[PDB]
RNA sequence: AGCCCUAGCACAGGUGCUGCAUGGCCGUCGUCAGCUCGUGCCGUGAGGUGUUGGGUUAAGUCCCGCAACGAGCGCAACCCCCGCCGUUAGUUGCCAGCGGUUCGGCCGGGCACUCUAACGGGACUGCCCGCGAAAGCGGGAGGAAGGAGGGGACGACGUCUGGUCAGCAUGGCCCUUACGGCCUGGGCGACACACGUGCUACAAUGCCCACUACAAAGCGAUGCCACCCGGCAACGGGGAGCUAAUCGCAAAAAGGUGGGCCCAGUUCGGAUUGGGGUCUGCAACCCGACCCCAUGAAGCCGGAAUCGCUAGUAAUCGCGGAUCAGCCAUGCCGCGG
């Protein structure tokens, strides 16, 4: 990207919730180009927050991915003579990426045998606080912070 | 792997068969690596070229429906 | 080592086959080596002609053969004792029955095929390889030709180093369709070693 | 041994298993396309001269 | 998969039909 | 009593014919739902419709042939479109903001000489 | 009934020499059911550019059967006489039929 | 006379060496925005100017400025495919509309539609806002398509003393009862090892089995093989149709729906080896592919390293063709989902 600044490649919003948020998350999960068994997988994933919580899937999700976001992170920086992690602030797409990425990665990590579980319980485990997703979100945050003496670079 | 004939050369039975009417040959040299060994056409030692020479093989029963250049193998140290 | 054929590049629009004869998948190989050996036989025993295209038709067991020249009648005899010579040896290997006409080129320094033999003749009797390609361009040039443009390979003045001499004048827009660029290519085979003589005459377009 | 080869190659011969096509051209074993006995080099040539009926270059 | 011949998987991959691919 | 569209999409066309007053659908003579059936996203071909608020107040009759089957479900959602402008001037001052009346350019890029794919190059080893 | 084929390599001189065909059996035939075109029959040659290894690189070649097809319901011998005789097709091939 | 046979002769023949003697053809920097000429001008001269500069572009693309004014090889454009609409045309489309339908667009009836294929139309920064001296840049309307709409073909002066004498052509040199020829067999397939490019997996976003038109390029008359029967099958019988928009290869597969396996080196994975057979071919030991029974290996996502791709792309899933008796194709060139 040398030329321009790359228009965001805008999405379909959803044909159930109506929310672009929502396909975002859908792609992420889909595999070699299966965005079917992707799709089901979602939505048969909201049909165990009813089954378990009174709430509205939705909900759940917006307030476990707004949990996940990162505030700060260690850019890399080489200067002459050694590495130096630099904190700086997270522009909100890159907040959105990692999230959505994190949620999906710490959800096929769990223990569960099926698609859709894995990715309800990580959703409410991460909406209450306690994800394993958001282990991998504090531990940037802090990663920041600890290199909090060398944040007066930042470029 | 065949089942109609045994697609076995003209040129050695003619040979065999022949030599049969009374015959005790070992000299009996031949390049027809890929013909059948025929049922119980024992007994004569047979001489099979390798592309190099031609090997004294002296066949028994239990070694039949095998064709020829099993026996003379085409090379060295393997 | 780049560039395209210019025939090839151009048998769309600017330019049509040495062949129209249409046919089918068992003999076309056939009507094929044949329309060879054809031209096998008229390139090397009528030299002297000039012959630059040998255009073909058929439509079975006739065969059209329009020989271009512009020494046509090099081509006959002095009534008909040598154009009778040659419909009997064309028959005679094609067991069918031949036509066979003759043409004129009103210009033979825009014969592109013509262009690269002549300068190819010159180069076997020891010539001047490089005034060679100033004359001939100048030639075509001078016929009211758009642009031209000549190249000689190497062992050039038989050096041992292979060479190449170029030269050109005008447009050649070697990269338009709408061209209309004739091309012809010429040996040479000298004592030495074997030359290689292009040619490049343009005039075309809408 | 390309002579005594061409020629061979144009016989009838004990068993038709040992036949083979061969550029009638540039007289040549490999690549020879069988609607034509043409090498693809003998061949890439005679198309770009025309000499080749209704052989146009392709392009999609 | 397409390594088993004895999948029908193996079979469409190989091309070739038998018990566990037959034509129809 | 009739209307017509005949919307595409990479090799498949979809001959439409509306009609209106009941919601039914039918699709190569089957029920729209017995063609597309499991294929969570097919909902979004009678979209046009409920752009419009013809909800489910016509009927359609449907060819769809060519290539595939979500190409076909986009291929529809031409025609379902396509279909009303021509039944109805003024159906386009809100079908163009949505824009359901885009053909989509977009097709199967071709296979170059060397490449894997199209796109795809091979492995460079390097040593 | 007249059901005659043509084949070709050349596009542009089959929808020419056989438009003849819709002329002079227009004017001493009658009806005529226009000329109908058949689906081509492309075949393709792709040939490494050079003579030696450079297994990238090559070049595409494509030889065209443009197949062309004509039905006229009038079969008289007022039309059999351009249509005996009197020609522009010179690579073309064509199949009579009833 | 020819033509043939032996004894001579002139000659043939050589994939024998030289790509550093060559032609032709290819690859490479690189589809990079460059490389030059004519005349004028500056400089004793090699040379310079032009081609630098400011704005702009994908670009030496354009613009404004200037001792230069122009031009040539390039770039763009002229050709092919893909998108939208029209014209022409009915052994492929059809109740689109009505009649008959043993309910197979099959039977009349019709090209409306789809399509097949030939020609045309369409996009130009032309329109409105804003900035600018201009070129043009940011937005908006219309429109199937906006600002190069998406893919090709197309490769400048030249560079790598790049590649190839084994495709062919060719100077030169070396063999000419043999460095030529013809055959039978063997080798190009060897295996302690080591790199490249791939294929197939390591699984549950999965495997298996059953059913279930989403079709979008090509090949076929010493052939494609519908359909029958025999065989678990490979395949073998009989046998129809189509010189093939008509008949055949042809089932697309992922997908959908049902069922099953329950995290196991497994109903994951199919290497190895044993056996029995099919086919093509004079012939399948070395050296074919296919079918079936058994045998089931390593592999639980890979160190330091390192490759591809910016959109219908990558990832994933099948389809055909070329050469070809058959085939060691998981390769190659292509098609779509
Ligand atoms: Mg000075
Ligand atoms: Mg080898």
């Amino acid at each position: 990207a040398r030329r321009r600044r790359a228009e965001v490649r805008q999405l379909q919003p959803d044909l159930v919730y109506g929310d672009v948020l929502v396909t975002a998350f859908i792609n992420k999960i889909m595999r070699d180009g299966k965005k079917n068994l992707a799709a089901r997988i979602f939505y048969d994933a909201c049909k165990i927050i009813q089954e378990k919580t009174g709430q509205e899937p939705l909900k759940v999700f917006k307030q476990a991915v707004e949990n996940v976001k990162p505030r700060m992170e260690v850019r890399s920086r080489r200067v002459g003579g050694a590495n130096y992690q630099v904190p700086m602030e997270v522009s909100p797409r890159r907040q959105q990426s990692l999230a959505l990425r994190w949620l999906v990665q710490a959800a096929n990590q769990r223990p569960e045998r099926r698609a859709a579980v894995r990715i309800a319980h990580e959703l409410m485990d991460a909406a209450e606080g306690k994800g394993g997703a958001v282990k991998k979100k504090e531990d940037v945050e802090r990663m920041a912070e600890a290199n909090r003496a060398y944040a007066h670079y930042r470029w | 792997s065949l089942k109609k004939g045994v697609f076995v050369d003209d040129h050695l039975l003619e040979k065999v068969l022949e030599l049969n009417a009374k015959g005790e040959k070992r000299l009996i040299k031949t390049w027809s690596r890929r013909s059948t060994i025929v049922p119980e056409m024992v007994g004569h030692t047979i001489a099979v070229y390798n592309g190099k020479q031609h090997v004294p093989v002296y066949i028994t029963e239990n070694m039949v429906g095998h064709k020829l250049g099993e026996f003379a193998p085409t090379r060295t140290y393997r | 080592g780049n560039k395209i054929h210019p025939i090839g590049f151009r048998l769309g629009i600017t330019r049509d086959w040495e062949s129209r004869w249409y046919a089918g998948k068992k003999q076309y190989r056939h009507l094929l080596l044949e329309d060879q050996r054809i031209r096998g036989l008229l390139e090397k025993e009528l030299y002297s002609a000039g012959l630059a295209r040998v255009d073909i038709e058929r439509a079975a067991d006739n065969v059209a053969v329009t020989v271009h020249v512009a020494k046509p009648g090099v081509v006959i005899g002095r009534g008909g004792e040598r154009i009778r010579v040659l419909r009997e040896e064309l028959a005679k290997l094609t067991g069918k029955n031949v036509a066979l006409n003759v043409q004129e080129v009103q210009n033979p320094n825009l014969s592109a095929p013509l262009v690269a033999q002549r300068v190819a003749e010159q180069i076997e009797r020891r010539f001047a390889v490089r005034r060679a390609i100033k004359q001939a361009v100048q030639r075509v040039m001078e016929s009211g030709a758009k642009g031209a443009k000549v190249i000689v390979s190497g062992r050039i003045g038989g050096a041992e180093q292979a060479r190449t001499e170029w030269a050109a004048q005008g447009r050649v827009p070697l990269h338009t369709l709408r061209a209309n660029i004739d091309y012809g290519f010429a040996l040479a085979r000298t004592t030495y070693g074997v030359l290689g003589v292009k040619a490049y005459i343009f005039l075309g377009e809408v | 041994a390309r002579k005594a080869l061409i020629e061979k190659a144009k016989r009838t011969p004990k068993f038709k298993v040992r036949a083979y096509t061969r550029c009638v051209r540039c007289g040549r074993a490999r690549s020879v396309y069988r609607f034509f006995g043409l090498c693809r080099i003998c061949l890439r040539e005679l198309a770009h001269k025309g000499q080749l009926p209704g052989v146009r270059k392709a392009s999609w | 998969g397409k390594g088993d011949r004895r999948t029908r998987r193996g079979k469409i991959w190989r091309g070739t039909y038998g018990k566990y691919r037959p034509r129809k | 009593e009739q209307y017509y569209g005949t919307g595409r999409r990479k090799e498949a066309v979809a001959r439409v014919f509306l009609r209106p007053g009941n919601g039914k659908v039918t699709v190569n003579g089957q029920d729209f739902n017995e063609y597309f059936q499991g294929l969570v996203r097919a909902v979004a071909a009678l979209e046009p419709l409920r752009a419009v608020d013809a909800l489910g107040r016509f009927d359609a009759y449907i060819t769809v042939r060519g290539g595939g089957k979500s190409g076909q479900i986009d291929a529809i959602k031409l025609g379902i479109a396509r279909a009303l402008v021509q039944y109805n001037p003024d159906y386009r001052a809100k079908l163009k903001p949505l824009g359901f009346l885009t053909r989509d350019a977009r097709v199967v890029e071709r296979k170059k000489y060397g490449k894997h794919k199209a796109r795809r190059a091979p492995q460079y080893s390097k040593r | 009934k007249i059901r005659i084929k043509l084949r070709g390599f050349d596009h542009k001189t089959l929808d020419a020499s056989a438009q003849k065909i819709v002329e002079a059996a227009r004017r001493s035939g009658a009806q005529v059911s226009g000329p109908i075109p058949l689906p081509t029959r492309v075949r393709r040659f792709t040939v490494i550019r050079g003579p030696f290894k450079h297994k990238d690189s090559r070049e595409h070649f494509e030889l065209r059967t443009h197949n062309r097809l004509v039905d006229i319901i009038n079969p008289n011998r007022k039309t059999i006489e351009q249509l005996m005789t009197l020609d522009l097709p010179t690579g073309v091939e064509i199949e009579i039929k009833t």
